[PDB]
């Protein structure tokens, strides 16, 4: 059981040193690539992203493709380079620009086929693929430009196994980037229809967990990025240890996605606590549950209770039982009937992995499905609407090659996908 | 006038020799002289009689060509005439004659006509020969492609060339789902449909179930353009395949992606009809490259007519009655015919 | 010897039936080699020299809880060719579990059965547990029954399958995978013994006052019952009670053979001592809803057919006396048509008590069984699910998309209120 990874784009990059950091801690492994095992479930499935050589060294199923050469350097010339074959690393020589239209239109028509072929090797010395990740961001060119055009051909290649994407999201306020209502609505163009879901994230949402839990003002990127790589965590927690149920990738977006347009998600975690509310706090599982269900712990600053949830699964690593989950969720259900779906009754996922954590008791990785994200995509909409009318910011785009009335196309897909979930935020039927 | 009108009919196929002597199939359709509710039983004088099905045309082992052709598509032939785009298309299950509907024969005696050779041959004439005869200028253009596990393939021409990113929108209309990136051809003649039309249906992708070896798994569409004199109105020909059951196929996993992913739009087919017995908040009509093509089709501006072509052998009790749903419950919904003149 | 054989399918077939084996060798007093009354193991294939290979064959198409069994304190006891694994799960997708991979998997089992078949001295029925919820256990069960009694005939086929219930569950396609099963379980199985996850966790919650249990102290409650029919026969006792006779003594008509569980005497650790146990009073337990294995109302139904198998040191004329003061005093009436109701036998020897549970040692213990009307409050709960999940087709893409046509969702709930058709009609005074 393997799953082939891509970091396709800066943001890419500094996820996945964020990444395999703490993958390769969780299963024994060095800053080197050596192997340290504690016990026989760190010995039998480091068969999920690792590929063997000679002694203990062991390969990680990595492609990591960008377009700016410079921060590669960074994680290979940096620190953690004797954890990647070189080979496997690809990157050709011009900027992109921040141009969604750049990185779909000739880059990877000068990369994507030799990216492509790396990927080839990497697909067929498994036995059984799962998944093919291909985290990356939607805010510049490089991971959305190659980011779509890289997802479009696999579909295409593989039309059996499944999508996860974990591309972040532009913030309605903290904005990075200029181009941002452009280069979101062509990418999210691409992805309602080829990938099989995605797990969107937020800056401004994440920016407001060190605000207000974690009581740290001064944070960075690098900080911020170790976060998400819980829920990267979070998410094959339940395969890669002796579980107790319902451990695969594939349980969950078969009962996740109730109709196959709308596949997105939001993303919590709990316990977190700083070191001054490190020891009042107890690690109780009606405990974590009441933080899981706060918008004090989404990774998306749209409120979750200004909507309705479709689905939740929850994947809990450490040592937990059964109605310990859902005695409380019993009551929670009984103060939120205004926040779960009728027409859809049992909408509760439970996940239980009997390995604990490292320097932590428990922990509760949570996946939502609001009605709560098409505010946000209203919300880019509306970012988009007063940026295309006057045509400004255009000849960037169309000057490379892509059509002016595509992006129309894009936003009647845009809008179609927001106008979805209208009939399920208010629901008698 | 601005009515429900949303075209049904229902015409089975007939039993062979070693089906029903051997199974003793079902008792529920009638000889087929005009349209009315059956039943739903078998073991009839017994426990198992439940209810029936309100029909406008059903027919069953009885029906011909020309029966079914001057009643059903000719009061529409006129409406094309008329100014009109309209829109046909089969449903049913797997194997009963869904393909036979829309494309019947292959005999093409090409002196005079040809015999049983379904219902766009026989739409091919009888549009080409009403037109010869009303002192008007005329041309004719088709464009003839299939659908497959969402992909778009020109069985017009043999070449490697597709679309190059999407299906468009346009700015003009709401009824336009535009198609670019393939060619439509030009038609002079009665003499120039079939010879199109012949390599044409050759082109697609006709499988080989467990049950037939001509029960195809592609979407032939046939769409017609008619540049009469200043006017045009596009009519849709459309075959759909078959609503493949589990076991029945010894589908491997290339046989599987024209199996699940054809039932995926059919499944798609059926809630964007589903969705219409009340009309809520939303249309889901872009689920599928399928029901993006049908959204002027189904419940739009457009007349459209549906035939569906079930078994009335026992080969399953499961969708035998279930396909029949599909037109008694979305019978009642409303459209908006207008006139093309295009103004220059 | 009467004997019998075991297969499991998914992990409830799996986990259910780690806990059966472990119950059935402390009663038979092997280890893994074994031997540290005479015989009788019509459990286990007699080898050569000791090591007793049990007659079982695991079924699971994902290669995780099987490594457990294989590197756990067990994998010295089977047959390492019997224990097939799959490839990849059938992953809550009934599609998948009956029909697509399990025809590419079925075909390494049913020979292995075989095998194990033409070795029987004399084969008289058996039994295939697994969970309706899951994956596996819900669609390739389906098939491994067709695709058994097609072969063996006239044979027995008992099945204690675990069944899904409102207050808790798993997955959320529960109400899916229970009902696209139980065409396949109508007519290939000659009964089954449907149980639920809640009423096995709510007697380890009250009348075990184990806080918080786990799935180990769930099984063990319901392998308890497991040994309690079959290998009570394997015991030499004062009476007899076959696996023809719950074919005749539970069943009227071919359509009605849904039993329940109930068990007796469940008392912990510091409460049987200060208790006595009579005969009567454990039968009283038996008719307290109290100690009911699926969350149903017997007080408010009637009995159509039951049947009490005693452990232990019995009397059995405290069945007679007992009997009558429950049957003719009391105010649950039997069914009109039914004129006795009870068929009843003693098992002379104890149960056997795990050393590791809060379940305590306890001189006579009875395995109730009882085809009652009041189970038809048990499909309602899921037909009303299985309405409301299919009234919009939501979760039908992941089945549809797989090849199953819609004509059995259809004949699904045709066939199942047709089945509550009878319960409500033969439980008609
Ligand atoms: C103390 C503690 C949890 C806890 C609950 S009860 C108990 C006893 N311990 C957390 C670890 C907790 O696992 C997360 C989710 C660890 C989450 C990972 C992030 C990076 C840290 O939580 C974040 C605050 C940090 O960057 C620093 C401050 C460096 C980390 O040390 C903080 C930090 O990680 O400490
Ligand atoms: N009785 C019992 N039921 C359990 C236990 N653990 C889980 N279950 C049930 O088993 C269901 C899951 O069934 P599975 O065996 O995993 O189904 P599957 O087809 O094997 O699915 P996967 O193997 O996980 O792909 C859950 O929904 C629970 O209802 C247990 O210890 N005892
Ligand atoms: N009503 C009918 N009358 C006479 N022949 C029929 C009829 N229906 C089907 N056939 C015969 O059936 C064969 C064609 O197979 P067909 O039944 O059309 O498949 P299908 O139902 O259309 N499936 P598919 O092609 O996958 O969409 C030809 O031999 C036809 O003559
Ligand atoms: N360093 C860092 N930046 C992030 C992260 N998530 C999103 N971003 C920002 O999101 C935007 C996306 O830009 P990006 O695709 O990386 O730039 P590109 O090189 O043009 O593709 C930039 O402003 C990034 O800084 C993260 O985890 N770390
Ligand atoms: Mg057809």
């Amino acid at each position: 059981r393997e799953i082939v990874h891509i970091q396709a784009g800066q943001c890419g990059n500094q996820v996945g040193a964020a990444f395999w950091s703490t993958i390769a801690d969780e299963h024994g492994l060095d800053s080197a690539g050596i192997y340290h095992g504690t016990s026989e479930a760190q010995h039998e499935r480091l068969n999920v992203y690792f590929n063997e050589a000679a002694g203990g060294k062991y390969v990680p199923r990595a492609v990591l493709v960008d377009l700016e050469p410079g921060t590669m350097d960074a994680v290979k010339s940096g620190k953690f380079g004797n954890l990647f074959r070189p080979d496997n690393i690809i990157y050709g020589q011009s900027g992109a620009g921040n141009i969604w239209a750049k990185g779909h239109y000739t880059e990877g028509a000068e990369l994507a086929d030799a990216v492509l072929d790396v990927v080839r090797r990497e697909a067929e010395a498994c036995d059984a693929l799962q998944g093919f990740q291909l985290t990356h961001s939607l805010g510049g060119g490089t991971g959305s430009g190659m980011g779509t055009l890289l997802l479009s051909k696999i579909r295409e290649e593989y039309p059996d196994r499944m999508m996860a994407t974990f591309s972040v999201a532009p913030a309605p306020k903290s904005s990075d980037t200029v181009v941002e209502p452009y280069n979101a609505t062509l990418s999210m163009h691409q992805l309602v229809e080829n990938s099989d879901e995605t797990f969107c994230i937020d800056n401004e949402a994440l920016s407001s967990i060190f605000a207000n839990t974690l009581k740290i003002k001064s944070p960075s990127y690098d900080d911020l990025n170790h976060l998400v790589s819980a829920v990267m965590a979070g998410v094959t927690t339940s395969f890669r240890f002796p579980g107790e149920l319902n451990s695969d990738l594939r349980k969950l977006a078969v009962n996740m996605v109730p109709f196959p347009r709308l596949h997105f998600f939001m993303v919590g975690f709990a316990p977190l606590a700083a070191i001054g509310s490190s020891s009042f706090q107890a690690v109780s599982v009606p405990e974590l549950t009441q933080q899981m269900f706060d918008a004090n712990n989404m990774m998306v600053a749209a409120d979750p209770r200004h909507g309705r949830y479709l689905t939740v699964a929850a994947l809990f690593r450490g040592k937990v039982s059964m109605k310990e989950v859902d005695e409380q969720i019993r009551s929670v259900q009984t103060k939120n009937s205004a926040y779960f779906v009728e027409w859809i009754p049992d909408n509760v996922l439970k996940a239980v992995c009997s390995v604990p954590p490292k320097d932590l008791k428990m922990s509760a990785t949570f996946i939502g499905n609001s009605t709560s994200i098409q505010e946000i995509f209203r919300r880019l909409g509306d970012q988009f609407s007063a940026m295309f009318r006057r045509k400004a910011f255009l000849h960037w785009y169309t000057g490379e090659g892509m059509d002016e009335m595509e992006f129309t196309e894009a936003e009647s897909n845009m809008n179609d996908l927001v106008s979805e979930y209208q009939q399920y935020q208010e629901a008698g039927i | 006038e601005n009515e429900t009108n949303i075209n049904v009919v229902v015409r089975v196929r007939g039993r062979t020799d070693q089906e029903v002597r051997d199974n003793s199939s079902l008792a529920v359709s009638t000889s087929g002289a005009m349209g009315a509710e059956l039943a739903i039983q078998s073991d009839p004088s017994s426990m198992l009689v439940t209810k029936t099905y309100a029909f406008d045309k059903v027919f069953g082992p009885e029906a011909d060509q020309l029966m079914l052709f001057e009643n059903s598509v000719a009061p529409m032939l006129e409406q094309v005439l008329n100014g009109y785009n309209c829109t046909i298309f089969a449903y049913g299950q797997t194997g009963t004659g869904k393909t036979y509907t829309m494309s019947g024969d292959l005999s093409d005696s090409d002196g005079i006509l040809s015999e049983g050779a379904g219902l766009i041959p026989r739409a091919l004439y009888q549009l080409f020969s009403s037109l010869d005869n009303s002192n008007q200028e005329y041309a004719v253009k088709c464009s003839y492609y299939e659908l497959y596990n969402e992909e778009i393939r020109d069985l017009l021409v043999s070449e490697e060339l597709r679309k190059p990113a999407r299906v468009f929108e346009d700015t003009s209309r709401r009824g336009n789902v535009v198609i670019t990136g393939i060619e439509e051809s030009y038609i002079k003649n009665a003499g120039d449909g079939l010879r199109l039309l012949r390599e044409g249906s050759h082109r697609r992708q006709v499988a080989a179930t467990k049950c037939n070896d001509l029960s195809s798994r592609s979407h032939s569409i046939f769409t017609i353009t008619l540049h009469r004199k200043l006017r045009a109105s596009k009519l849709h020909m459309v075959d759909l395949a078959g609503s493949e059951n589990i076991g029945r196929s010894g589908a491997e996993n290339k046989r599987a992606r024209e199996t699940g992913m054809i039932n995926q739009s059919l499944l798609t087919l059926g809630r964007v009809i589903n969705a219409l017995v009340e009309k809520a908040h939303h249309i889901p009509y872009r689920e599928s490259k399928l029901t993006r093509l049908l959204q002027d089709s189904l419940g739009g501006k457009t007349k459209t007519s549906m035939i569906v072509t079930v078994s009335s052998t026992n080969t399953n009790l499961e969708e035998t009655i279930s396909t029949l749903e599909y037109a008694a419950r979305a019978k009642s919904i409303r459209n908006k015919p207008q006139n093309n003149q295009l103004v220059f | 010897m009467r004997e019998v054989i075991s297969v499991h399918v998914g992990q409830a077939g799996v986990q259910i039936g780690n806990a059966c084996w472990e119950l059935y060798c402390l009663e038979h007093g092997i280890g893994p080699d074994g031997f540290p009354n005479d015989g009788f193991g019509t459990f286990f294939s007699e080898t050569g020299q000791g090591k007793f290979v049990p007659r079982s064959i695991y079924v699971d198409l994902e290669p995780n809880v099987i490594d457990q069994v294989r590197t756990g304190p067990y994998k010295d006891l089977f047959h390492p060719e019997q224990m097939v694994t799959g490839k990849e799960d059938a992953s809550n997708n009934y599609a998948r579990g009956h029909y697509t991979v399990g025809k590419e998997m079925i075909d390494s089992v049913l020979e292995r059965i075989r095998r194990m078949a033409d070795n029987c001295s004399g084969l008289q029925g058996f039994l295939v547990f697994h969970s309706f919820g899951g994956g596996t256990g819900s669609g390739l069960g389906a098939l491994l029954l067709e695709r058994l009694n097609m072969e063996y005939g006239k044979k027995s086929n008992l099945q204690f399958s675990v069944y899904p219930a409102p207050q808790v569950s798993t997955s959320v396609v529960e109400p899916y995978n229970s009902v696209l099963t139980t065409h396949a379980t109508l007519d290939n199985s000659d009964c089954t013994f449907m149980v639920d996850n809640e009423a096995c966790y709510d007697i380890c919650r009250r009348n075990l006052d184990i806080e918080r249990p786990t799935y180990e102290n769930l099984n063990r409650l319901i392998a308890q019952v497991v040994s309690s029919i079959t290998a009570s026969l394997r015991f030499a006792g004062s009476l007899n009670v076959d696996l023809n006779e719950f074919q005749t003594n539970l069943v009227p008509y071919p359509r009605i053979h849904f039993p329940l569980v109930t068990y007796s005497p469940i008392v912990s650790a510091a409460k049987a001592f200060h208790e006595s146990n009579s005969v009567q009073e454990i039968t009283n337990q038996c008719f307290e809803p109290y100690n009911q294995m699926v969350k149903c109302d017997p007080r408010t139904g009637r009995y159509m057919a039951t049947c009490l198998l005693y452990r232990g040191d019995v009397i059995p004329r405290d069945v007679q006396a007992a009997v009558t003061s429950i049957k003719s005093r009391r105010t649950i009436q039997f069914v009109d048509w039914c004129p006795t109701g009870f068929k009843i036998g003693i098992c002379y020897e104890p149960p056997q008590h795990v050393p590791g549970s809060g379940i305590a040692k306890v001189n006579r213990a009875v395995c109730m069984l009882s085809n009652t009307t009041s189970i038809a409050e048990a499909w309602s709960r899921l037909d009303h699910k299985f309405d409301l999940m299919y009234s919009k087709r939501a979760f039908v893409h992941w089945y549809v998309g797989e090849g199953m046509e819609e004509g059995e969702f259809s004949e699904a709930r045709e066939d199942l209120a047709a089945l509550e058709r009878d319960y409500e009609e033969v439980g008609q005074d």
